[PDB]
């Protein structure tokens, strides 16, 4: 730290893009939490019924004690999220994508004082010009080592 | 609690390597070929040999590939421009050929 | 001879199993759900004693089904009978073919078997994504008996669906219909060679034993055995003088 | 082959194939030597003549069965609730030596 | 560089390879036709920018395609996640069961190099024997001057 | 456990195979070109003198030889294909002055100084296919002269994952994985038990009450703990065997039990690749002690 | 493992907290899965309607075959989760906090 | 700051302790066995005679 010795270097994986793509196994879902005594939200109500009747052989009968409960005609809510790529997309989409030359990006319709006195060498534009999503995402030459 | 306490399954591991006994006296490395090789009771009247093993149950057909080490040496004799010959020798096992 | 390499140079398809990526090829996000085709959920007639002359009376052996599960999308203005126009210039700007205002194009029945979404490829046909055999269909359920003006505009057409790098497990059924066998995310495989091209050149194969040798006395002086492990030596001698963990 | 000469691949053998005799300097062309060193600062050749090692085959190790290793059993144990003393005894073979 | 060359083609131990090195910083690349070739061989080839990627760049086909699950259709925006879960047409498969640059894929061969320079050596054998060169020492560079381009 | 025995290397994250499988292309098809050297124990360092010398060698094609795979399956079943466009023999000479030159041959062409080349491995190769249930493996060698003999370097290896060298090919090998018999990706070696060495059927080597068991070096103690006594290291290794791979190895042993600096420990090492495991009852013991134990499949 | 040699050491990043904070790119959402033939949950029903009528120029007409389908007046459900920090929070919140 | 002063080592990710705490077992109970040496400054290198 004395001689402020600290050579400048990037992140391997980033310069020379390496694309195994990603890999996922079991679709892992997030599920309706519900404090605790629950777990599932979408679910009707059903009363505790019996059959043991004094005068009936084959037929049911309702009891007297419980007439309301939480359950469901399915399971419990979820929403897949293939992390495997999500972070990946959130990886190209942030290490090379957004690190490209404004000569293959594009300013946004709705800026306030950008470029007003700013240029492509000033934060404003510099950090206010959208890139080209569609230019380098997840399925990009995939399976091949090809630093953009 | 495995009655009193847990039982123990002790195993070990090894990859990228071989096994090697050393035809020698002290077990350590002192020379390329062995004081054992140099030895006249292996120099004198020949002998014979049998090494046995006791492998751990192996699912399908398998082999062994055994490595007996000896100098698989040679030499190169360049006499006169354009003209050659590769001598040849290894021992023990000097190209064992016998009808 | 330290300065003498055999300069290869040629061609070679890796076969059909070279999967240079991890699992899924195409789409990796969106779950094991599907696109938006043609809803055809119905058992169908049977083959039993029914429609006879006077033997037994048969009720009704019909239960057509041609619905279509889907999902609206883009937004446009009015949705008359003349398709719809997501804009307005000198006249009613009829939306493009690859996309027509509200909702969007959908997979037709002609599509050889239906699969889910997380498993779907169809090669393009115009530098801007577009195919052929495009048919439209308007929708309107709320039939109160006043206005018959729809609100949607589906563009059903067949695509070239398949799955070169996607295999599933147990499909909904066995019958080849519009169900969803949807094979997906195949197993990755990197096809190449071995460090220091082990194998490649025949060594220790008397039959294919190499052959340096002079002319003036032309006697081959190289004769391998089947005990002179060659590969294993070199790969052994390399970690030694330098970490085999190198990347030359 | 249960057939072998009490002297197959001996001396002249370990001799010819640089398996013994002298190292490369004790045998290499005197002038060969110069240049070898006189240009090795850029022309690797420091192999194309191997100087076979070799080992002493006399007065090093033993002939009469000795003990590479010995497991000693205690003589005076004595366990307690926080300690564990252990009285071992150890002999050094006449003509035996330990570290 | 590593005076290795006239009789051996190995990676002189990195012990002579720190930073401004030629070997480690030496990177060799390789990649096939990302449009699966131009409009010539591949019988049904094509180009597709942004306002047309079949869905965002992750136009990833033979799966949920992509569309609608990420950003929407609208050209470069990268914001809200609108869209239509509709199959894409790009990136054509260049492996699996489908794929083939007429016979087989074309090859774009490139290599790489960073943190280093280039250096010819004013010399005879190309290797390093002295600080200043047998070439420098030389009288035809000692004698009458010269010129150069 | 249900994995100890398979070729890991032949894995997908073998970063090497993940690597080498690209300097070509992510398309099953590569219009390649490359520079492959030789390694024949007896020439790699040969330096031939003035005047031509005939030359001929041969490439192979079996896709389960000249081609590796993460999953490891013959690429013939799925006919992978290679086709050598053209090949040559490059060669980089040494702009050796002439008098000087005329000198080295003048010398190199001497009897005193005949080069020579000895092979690193340094050994013979024998192949004894064991059954597929057998436990011991008797290898009665015959009679002969054993002069020069170094010793025994040895490891087991699958059957299917190793070929029988000889003719051009072998219409039986259907595998694209690895050959530790050609890369030392050995993983099937610690599956060994004992190893008896018998000279002349009457005398044993080494014998001289050397090992706490010298009638066969021991390599491990039966599953159910029995030789907890001569176990050691906190692994199944016997206080006997540890001292071998620790003797013929790092010459450290008779007076010091430390990890000879890895500077003598690269790949085919015994220490680093040496892994010691331990685990308890995954059913919490069989149906005996543990009062309420059980088994439960899928 | 013999000499139970295994110096004690923590995780760099933990002792001396290093805070780039984190970094996220595209809000990645999880979406209503629905077996397969679905994808979206919240969605009404609409019947297949046409206009081609025998006696009417400008007006629609309902067919006879399908009177029920699953769709929606929006897209498909989701819930952002800025992993980027989530794990981070689940990182301080577990390596120094609780320590 | 409110941490400078505590034994980090005594952390959970002390990969060593995460290590040495297994050549035994993941069960609070280990029918062990081991080989512990000495280090007494004055003998570790002693070589006693007959």
């Amino acid at each position: 730290a004395l001689w402020n010795q600290a050579v400048d270097q990037y992140d391997h994986d980033v310069r020379v893009f390496n694309n195994d793509g990603y890999e996922e196994g079991v679709p892992t879902y997030a599920f309706l939490p519900d404090g605790h005594g629950a777990g599932e939200d979408n679910g009707p109500d059903l009363s505790n019924v019996k059959i043991y009747t004094n005068g009936q052989q084959d037929k049911g009968n309702v009891v007297a004690g419980t007439v309301s409960t939480q359950l469901n005609f399915g399971t419990i809510p979820s929403y897949e999220i293939d992390i495997a790529a999500a972070t990946r997309r959130n990886f190209i989409m942030s290490n090379i994508a957004d690190y490209l030359p404004d000569k293959y990006k594009f300013s946004i319709r709705g800026f306030d004082p950008v470029t007003d006195n700013i240029d492509p060498t000033t934060y404003f534009y510099m950090n206010r010009r959208v890139p080209l999503t569609n230019v380098v995402d997840l399925f990009t030459n995939i399976g091949a080592r090809w630093s953009v | 609690i495995s009655s009193n306490q847990t039982v123990n399954y002790k195993k070990f591991l090894c990859d990228n390597y071989l096994w090697t006994v050393p035809f020698s006296s002290d077990f350590m490395y002192m020379g390329e070929l062995t004081d054992l090789g140099q030895n006249p009771m292996y120099t004198n009247n020949s002998h014979s040999m049998v090494i046995n093993f006791e492998l751990d149950p192996m699912d399908e057909n398998t082999y062994v590939y055994m490595l007996y080490g000896v100098f698989d040496t040679v030499r190169v004799n360049q006499p006169e421009r354009n003209v050659l010959a590769m001598a040849y020798f290894r021992t023990p096992f000097a190209t064992g050929n016998a009808v | 001879m330290g300065a003498t390499y055999f300069d290869i140079k040629g061609v070679l398809d890796r076969g059909p199993s070279f999967k240079p990526y991890g699992g899924t090829a195409y789409n990796p996000l969106a779950p094991r759900e599907a696109i938006f085709n043609t809803w055809v959920e119905s058992t169908g007639p049977q083959t039993n004693v029914v429609g006879q002359m006077t033997n037994v009376y048969t009720n009704q052996t019909r239960n057509d089904k041609t619905a279509t599960l889907q999902q609206v999308n883009s937004i446009s203005g009015v949705v008359p009978n003349v398709n719809l126009g997501p804009g307005l210039s000198q006249l009613a700007s009829r939306a493009d073919v690859d996309n027509i205002g509200v909702v969007g194009r959908f997979a037709k029945v002609d599509s050889a078997g239906v699969k889910q979404a997380y498993g779907a490829y169809v090669k393009p046909v115009k530098d801007d994504g577009s195919q052929s055999l495009n048919q439209t269909a308007y929708w309107l359920m709320d039939n109160g008996g006043t206005n018959y003006l729809g609100a949607l505009a589906v563009e059903d057409y067949t695509q070239t669906l398949s799955y070169p790098d996607t295999v599933l497990v147990t499909p909904p059924t066995a019958y080849q219909q519009v169900n969803s066998g949807t094979m997906r995310a195949c197993r990755p495989n990197y096809i190449g060679f071995r460090d220091n091209f082990i194998n490649l050149l025949y060594h220790d194969s008397g039959v294919c034993s190499g052959t340096l040798n002079s002319e003036r006395s032309g006697m081959n002086v190289v004769v391998e055995l089947q005990d002179r492990n060659t590969e294993l030596s070199y790969q052994y001698m390399l970690a030694d003088m330098m970490s085999r963990h190198h990347y030359f | 082959t249960a057939l072998t000469p009490d002297l197959t691949t001996a001396t002249p053998r370990l001799q010819y194939f640089h398996i013994a005799g002298p190292g490369t300097r004790e045998y290499l062309s005197e002038d060969l030597q110069q240049f070898i060193s006189a240009t090795g600062s850029y022309f690797d050749l420091k192999n194309k003549f191997r100087q076979t090692v070799v080992a002493p085959t006399r007065n090093v190790t033993t002939e009469k069965a000795q003990r590479l290793q010995i497991r000693f059993y205690p003589i005076q144990t004595d366990d307690t609730p926080n300690s564990y003393r252990v009285r071992y005894s150890v002999n050094v073979g006449d003509s035996w030596v330990l570290d | 560089n590593y005076n290795y060359v006239y009789n051996g083609y190995r990676f002189w131990p990195d012990r002579h390879y720190f930073h401004y090195d030629f070997l480690r910083n030496f990177d060799p690349m390789s990649r096939q036709g990302p449009n699966f070739l131009d409009t010539t061989l591949y019988d049904l080839v094509s180009s597709t920018p942004v306002v047309n990627d079949t869905g965002s760049q992750p136009s990833q086909d033979n799966v949920r395609n992509n569309s609608g699950f990420i950003a929407p259709r609208s050209w470069p925006v990268w914001t809200a996640q609108q869209g239509e879960a509709w199959p894409a047409n790009w990136p054509y498969p260049l492996i699996g069961n489908d794929a083939i640059s007429s016979n087989q894929t074309v090859n774009y061969k490139k290599f790489l190099c960073d943190n280093y320079l280039w250096t010819v050596p004013f010399s005879s054998d190309f290797m390093y024997m002295g600080e200043l060169t047998d070439l420098g020492q030389n009288p035809m560079y000692t004698n009458n001057s010269h010129s150069m381009v | 456990d249900q994995m100890d025995n398979v070729n890991p290397f032949n894995h997908h994250r073998n970063w090497g195979l993940k690597y080498r499988s690209q300097l070509l292309g992510n398309s099953r098809y590569c219009r390649f070109h490359i520079q492959v050297p030789q390694k024949y124990f007896a020439i790699k360092n040969l330096l031939l003198l003035p005047g031509t010398y005939t030359y001929e060698w041969v490439l192979r094609k079996d896709p389960n030889m000249i081609l590796q795979s993460s999953l490891g399956n013959d690429l013939r079943a799925d006919g992978a294909q290679i086709v050598y466009t053209e090949v040559n023999l490059m060669a980089n000479f040494m702009p050796m002055d002439h008098n000087t030159s005329n000198q080295l041959e003048l010398m190199l062409r001497n009897a005193t100084n005949d080069q020579t080349f000895a092979d690193y491995l340094g050994a013979k190769n024998a192949l004894y296919n064991v059954p597929a249930g057998s436990t011991l493996l008797t290898i009665n060698i015959p009679a002969r002269t054993w002069e020069g003999m170094r010793g025994w370097s040895f490891t087991r290896l699958k059957a299917s994952e190793t070929p029988q060298l000889g003719a051009q090919y072998d219409v039986g090998f259907k595998y694209s994985g690895s050959i530790p018999y050609s890369d030392g990706t050995f993983y099937l070696s610690h599956t060994f038990r004992s190893m008896s060495v018998l000279f002349d059927t009457s005398i044993n080597w080494p014998g001289n009450d050397r090992l706490l068991t010298p009638n066969l070096f021991e390599i491990k103690r039966p599953v159910a703990t029995d030789s907890e006594g001569f176990t050691m290291s906190q692994c199944d290794m016997t206080k006997d065997w540890f001292l071998v791979q620790m003797a013929t190895n790092y010459n450290y042993v008779y007076n010091g039990y430390r990890f000879w600096p890895d500077r003598h420990y690269f790949h085919y090492d015994f220490l680093r690749n040496f892994d010691p495991m331990s685990r308890q009852g995954p059913n919490f013991l069989d149906t005996t002690l543990y009062d309420l134990v059980s088994s439960t499949p899928v």
